């Protein structure tokens, strides 16, 4: 119920939105450090996505924090230190001591505290980001009584972007971290674009005349604590109120009980059977494998052909052993067509193709239009017709500058007659005399006799709408075979043996990569069992097959007797024979339909409440 | 997700240059081959499109209003601007930004719209007069009072009452012109007549052109 | 020379459906795609439908969009008509360097009971008497339909000179508000005896006075 | 608004018919009535068909036409193409007391022998010489196919500044007529040796050489 923030700018109103960041786990067992004089504890603290910093504060002790990789000049660092003039954020190659700390001095004649002693970094040789805030004025005091304040910190160090999110919350406990929720907004972004992993918590030295001795051991600590969490990435319900501010949150991975609230997203849960998840584990990584044969494709070839075939006779090329690059295709604003039935162009950057098809021919304004999959004419009929499934789509643009001659261009010859409608991707070359009589009309041209092919005018000053337009036609087709041609995308290193979400060859999945010792055919690709779910791939940058390991593969039921009446919960594996479970529990029991744990189990026989299965029946009582 | 705000005068003066920067925040301009485009439209009636740019320098414009329109893109910034020169009288219109996905695409993400107005005259302070309740101001077991906002040009005010604490009753009515050039409008509510005297009402009238906040109270009327 | 022209404004009554179509002038709208949106008054316009009949996330199953070669125009079908889907809708297609809108088409659909024309003044106040400005204003709020006439009246003559009003506008709790200004010299405010806002609401006026005191 | 939208070229073989639709943009084409114009270049246009079934006197029966309120398009029919029906169409209307044509439908109708391009060349006479001008002129006449590739070849470079040419036009017998002029200065046509106008048509190029005598 602690570090929930605010993951987006987006304004929600009543309205329960799954996210998945790095976010606080419940009840986590969280660090914690105490300073008191009776403990000057400033440990080096690993980051691994996210650490939550909490600390209560009651005389300005805790000021800063610095952020780095060696923290020995010798690799970018974040500098983070608010002193009593100002603040400073600066990134550059500091040369951090091994116990950095502020100096504050207090002097007996007049009560009054000055900060004395900057010892943070020795020197900077080359700075690329500094930040400087507006002065003010703090009293730095010491008190006497009881904690006041409670800061909280949330560190992000994603692509470059540091995002701190804080707010203040004045409590009046002692040692223990106070419970409630909290929300937290952002208040600046850094674009520091390093790369963090060691950081260490700064706090402020006070000296007087009370403590004697040199400098090293003449000093006082003041009394202050901190405790150091972790973001694990783990999807949480937020609940965004008609203020725009998050009043309660909803964990996905701390219990069962948890869980029966992700699911049903609503923060209240009544009586029922439901299925979550098993023992589930949060995705923490991302992984993409595309096939890596880096060559540009030939397409812009046959875009930029010295000629093109006549309609009759139109000429395909195959595409393949290539990443097809189409932001060079439907970015070019030359062309004229781009109806794509079926996939978006917007995705042809994602999907992989088995192959790709480019037919490719010279046609008229009128009949441009007339190339879709369900249309008529006398080119749909007759002489380019598409299937009504048709995937990809057609190309046009004006020709004028080729392929238009003065005098008329007869070199091409479209079907204006044929004895049968043309089926789809099939080509007709024939010359045979259609008769149209009872005549015959064995290789004569006399009436009710005509040619097949009729030619086409194409002059410079013709009308728009008979301009020979350049039309290309791609056609992507999805077979069951390895996709040799493949969207620009690259590829990421192999995980295995990890809860990780993947995306092969263009199929998305979350679940655990292990090693597989079936034999695969080298005609299939992807490997399906009786469940029709996806259980192989080929993974053509290395070309070995791995088993999907479902991260969660067994059934959990959670006997959850309400929400307010009880917070005490039942579950109930069905795949277990009472271990793969969310906890052991106690009170374990084992049933016909599978283990039910966190339920008592008695010899009497009551009245069916809440039915489990195969004849058992649990109820809540005394 | 990411979101564009707009930013710039609304306040232009007629044969004039226009600027207008649409920043775009929680995103990259470079990234994503986004194409970026500016979209206008005259009050009641129908969208028109000025142009579109990409990462790079390239840039279409309509032919309509062609050697007008000069869009640029400030990577640095994050930011994509637009300057129109000899600016008209029709072309006072609100104007948005919007990212494409696809060069022919969707304008899938729009910008909020930002009043641009063609006017000679400049941008003058306003005046808040209190609306002092009495007698016959009463209609009933309830009482009405308010602040009246007159001689304002052009944007209108955001009044609120006790810095937004009062939103029951609040009837903000919409400006209308003025006998000569000017604008004014009002904004009240009704409250019952036992607090008159006894709760301190007080408006707040804040001008984006002008830079103005006037803190104004309100009083029962008494009599002279 | 590409333009795209719809209806300038299509009504239908709730609870059937209705058609709006987009025709282009001179190309084709069997290329280059159609796109369709909503613009709420106050607010930047949303897609709706794009591609042929694509939907993005956040629209209703309601709309439906069809194209039509044949008859070079692009229609959009919405069923089961709400006060919500009471906005402007456009058209949007690509040409050659240039994207085209259309004229946009105005959707109106359709309960609200009697309301009572409560009259409000208020007489210029201390603060504007050094000033040299004298505003009397008239507030209408809660009435039913949004159609009043303000007749100020003065002591002897009704008033019309520096008269200007309000256009009705919609409240929150379902009703209409109005106002009306009166601009006047703090000479000829203090001289006359009485001013009094006469406002006609459904065939009644309710009159309030104010003096100079 | 009410515009009138007709297709911009619409061309057909002879003997065939063909139609010419003109479609309104808001306003119905059933009220008033449509006026149809045949314009022959360089004259003024002249009524086909008004008050939408009527023919005027001198106009011939394949003028025909029909209205189709439905589509909200105007049309007109023509049979038997010939060659003297080619000419740019128009729409007329009334609507809102205005006048309202259409942006032109250009019809263009779809044995010529081949003739030889005879070349004609005029040096510079002595009237120019004291005028500070030099101007050469080259003349094609009799050809088929359009002579345009005109090279002005002086004795040592081909010229090219100060060259201009005309567009091949409609000759009495059946065939194109063209032109081309050098403005040169008097000295620079004093200086070189030669002039010639080297002119390629069909693939040969016939060239007319003059000199300063
Ligand atoms: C064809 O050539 C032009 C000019 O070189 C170029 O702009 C265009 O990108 C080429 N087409 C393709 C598909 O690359």
């Amino acid at each position: 119920t602690r570090g929930v923030y605010y993951p987006d700018k987006v304004f929600r109103s009543s309205v329960l939105h799954s996210t998945q960041d790095l976010f606080l786990p419940f009840f986590s067992n969280v660090t914690w450090f105490h300073a008191i004089h009776v403990r000057f504890d400033n440990p080096v603290l690993p980051f691994n996505d996210g650490v939550y910093f909490a600390s209560t504060e009651k005389s300005n002790i805790i000021r800063g924090w610095i952020f780095g990789t060696t923290l020995d000049s010798k690799t970018q660092s974040l500098l983070i230190v608010n002193n009593a003039t100002n603040v400073v954020i600066k990134v550059c190659e500091f040369q951090f001591c091994n116990d950095p700390f502020l100096g504050v001095y207090y002097h007996k004649n007049n009560k009054s505290w000055m900060e004395s002693e900057f010892r943070v970094y020795s020197s900077a040789n080359n700075c690329t980001f500094e930040y400087v805030s507006q002065p003010f004025l703090m009293d730095l005091e010491g008190k006497q009584g009881n904690f006041k304040n409670l800061r909280e910190f949330v560190f992000k160090n994603i692509d470059g972007y540091f995002k701190i999110y804080s707010k203040h919350t004045p409590i009046n406990l002692v040692r223990d971290l106070p419970q409630g929720f909290s929300a937290l907004e952002p208040l600046v972004d850094l674009p520091i674009g390093i790369n963090i992993t060691r950081f260490q918590t700064l706090l402020a030295l006070h000296r007087s005349y009370l403590t004697p001795g040199d400098s090293s051991s003449g000093w006082t600590a003041g009394a202050a604590a901190y405790y150091v969490g972790y973001l694990q990435p783990r999807t949480f319900l937020l609940k965004y109120n008609e203020n725009g501010t998050i009043t309660d949150a909803v964990d996905c991975a701390l219990d069962p009980l948890s869980e029966t609230k992700c699911t049903l997203k609503s923060f209240t849960v009544e009586k029922g059977i439901y299925q979550t998840s098993n023992f589930r584990v949060q995705p923490t990584e991302s992984i993409v494998r595309f096939p890596n044969i880096t060559n540009l494709c030939p397409f812009g070839e046959v875009f930029n052909a010295t000629r093109f075939a006549s309609v009759y006779a139109w000429n395909r090329k195959r595409i393949s052993n290539c990443v097809a690059d189409y932001s060079v295709l439907y970015n070019s604003a030359s062309f004229s067509t781009f109806k794509c039935y079926g996939v978006s162009p917007t995705k042809l950057n994602d999907l992989c193709f088995t192959n790709v098809y480019a037919d490719s021919f010279v046609i008229r304004g009128d009949e441009v239009r007339q190339i879709a999959p369900g249309q008529t004419g006398k080119i749909a009929d007759y002489n380019y017709k598409l299937p009504d499934d048709f995937t990809g789509c057609v190309i046009a643009w004006n020709s004028n500058n080729l392929d238009s001659k003065v005098g008329g261009n007869y070199n091409y010859l479209y079907r204006l007659f044929r004895k049968s409608n043309l089926k789809p991707f099939e080509r007709d070359i024939s010359t045979e005399i259609y008769q149209a009589g009872s005549t015959p009309c064995n290789g004569v041209e006399g009436f009710n006799c005509y040619f097949p092919l009729q030619s086409y005018g194409f002059q410079p000053t013709n009308g728009v709408g008979y301009q020979p337009y350049r039309v290309v036609v791609l056609s992507f087709e999805l077979l069951h075979a390895p996709a040799t041609v493949c969207g620009p995308k690259k590829s990421t290193n192999l995980v295995k043996n990890k809860c990780v979400n993947f995306n092969f060859n263009g199929l998305t999945g979350t679940g655990v990569l292990t090693e597989s010792n079936k034999k695969f055919l080298p005609f299939q690709q992807f490997g399906r069992d009786i469940a029709d779910t996806t259980d192989a791939v080929r993974d053509p940058q290395t070309l070995e097959i791995l088993d999907i390991t479902p991260c969660s593969f067994g059934g959990v039921s959670v006997i959850t007797p309400g929400t307010n009446t009880s917070n005490q919960v039942a579950v109930l594996y069905q795949d277990v024979n009472c271990w793969r479970v969310y906890s052991t529990g106690s009170n374990v029991f084992q049933t016909r339909a599978g283990c039910l744990i966190g339920a008592e189990h008695v010899n009497n026989s009551y009245e069916c409440d809440i039915p489990i299965g195969a004849g058992i029946c649990a109820s809540y009582q005394t | 997700q990411v979101q564009l705000q707009e930013s710039g005068p609304g306040l232009v003066k007629p044969s004039e240059t226009l600027s207008l920067t649409c920043t775009v925040s929680g995103g990259s301009v470079s990234s994503g081959g986004y194409f970026w485009s500016w979209i206008r439209q005259p009050p009641g009636k129908g969208l028109e499109w000025i142009g579109c740019i990409y990462y790079s320098g390239s840039t279409n414009y309509n032919p309509s209003l062609k050697s007008r329109v000069t869009i640029s893109v400030d990577t640095s910034k994050d930011q994509f601007s637009l300057k129109l020169s000899s600016v008209t009288a029709a072309d006072t219109a609100v104007y948005y930004c919007a990212r494409q996905l696809w060069l022919r695409g969707r304008f899938d993400y729009w910008g909020q719209g930002t009043l641009v107005t063609v006017s000679s005259a400049s941008t003058k302070g306003p005046s808040v007069f209190p609306l002092a309740p009495s007698s016959k101001s009463t209609s009933g077991g309830t009482a009405a009072l308010g602040c009246l906002v007159k001689d304002y040009f052009p944007e209108p005010v955001t009044v609120s009452w006790n810095s937004g604490a009062l939103t029951s009753g609040v009837h903000t009515f919409p400006a209308v012109l003025q006998s000569s050039g000017l604008y004014s409008l009002s904004s009240v509510v009704t409250v019952p007549s036992s607090s008159l005297g006894t709760q301190t009402y007080i408006c707040n009238v804040n001008h984006k052109p002008s830079n103005t906040k006037v803190d104004k109270k309100v009083e029962p009327k008494s009599c002279d | 020379n590409f333009m795209l022209t719809q209806p300038h404004s299509v009504s239908e009554s709730p609870g059937k459906t209705v058609t709006i179509s987009c025709t282009g002038s001179s190309g084709s709208i069997a290329s280059n795609y159609v796109q369709w949106y909503q613009q709420r008054p106050g607010s930047a316009p949303t897609t709706v439908i794009y591609e042929d009949n694509q939907r993005p996330s956040g629209v209703p199953d309601r709309f439906s969009g069809s194209i039509d070669s044949s008859s070079n125009s692009a229609s959009l079908t919405i069923s089961g008509l709400k006060t919500e889907d009471e906005a402007d809708y456009y058209c949007q297609s690509y040409d050659s360097s240039n994207v085209v809108f259309g004229g946009g088409t105005k959707l109106t659909v359709l309960g609200q009971p009697k309301a009572a024309p409560s009259v409000t003044l208020f007489p210029p106040s201390s603060e504007e008497l050094q000033a040299n400005k004298a505003t009397l204003v008239c507030l209408i709020s809660d009435f039913y339909p949004g159609a009043v006439t303000v007749a100020w009246k003065a002591d002897s003559s009704p008033v019309k000179a520096g008269v200007e009003t309000t256009t009705p506008s919609k409240q929150s709790n379902n009703k209409y508000a109005a106002s009306s200004y009166l601009s006047l010299t703090p000479e000829q405010w203090k001289s006359h005896r009485s001013y009094s806002c006469q406002v006609t609401h459904e065939g009644s006026t309710v009159e309030k006075t104010v003096a100079p005191t």
